[PDB]
């Protein structure tokens, strides 16, 4: 449509922002302990996937 | 169930309060003079 380029780029930007936020949160919680209800803190990562509408944007299903 | 109390309490610093003198009994040394006196126990001259 010559306009899905904006959608693809926006999805890429959102995914990169999510990944950066996760990394920053892990760095902040590097030396934390005993979070809520006492369970130890565990690090998290994100998984990128493509939206097969072929060629499509990137999404993050879950952390 | 059992977690840390999760409370914050920041200190401020340290100050000197007093200097106490150990009013113990010191040793006696002989000066051989005839007008020198030494206290055995408690008491102060005036």
């Amino acid at each position: 449509a010559l306009l899905n380029i904006f959608d693809i780029a926006g999805s890429a930007l959102a995914a990169q922002s999510k990944r950066l936020n996760v990394a920053a949160s892990n760095l902040a919680n590097a030396d934390s302990v005993t979070g809520p209800d006492g369970q130890p803190y565990r690090a998290k990562q994100v998984v990128f996937q493509v939206d097969a509408a072929a060629t499509g944007g990137v999404k993050v299903a879950s952390v | 169930q059992t977690t840390l109390p999760s409370g914050l309490q920041i200190g401020t610093g340290v100050r000197p309060v007093a200097t106490e003198r150990l009013h113990s009994q010191g040793n006696l040394s002989q000066t051989n003079n005839s007008k020198d006196v030494a206290i055995k126990g408690q008491g102060f001259f005036q």
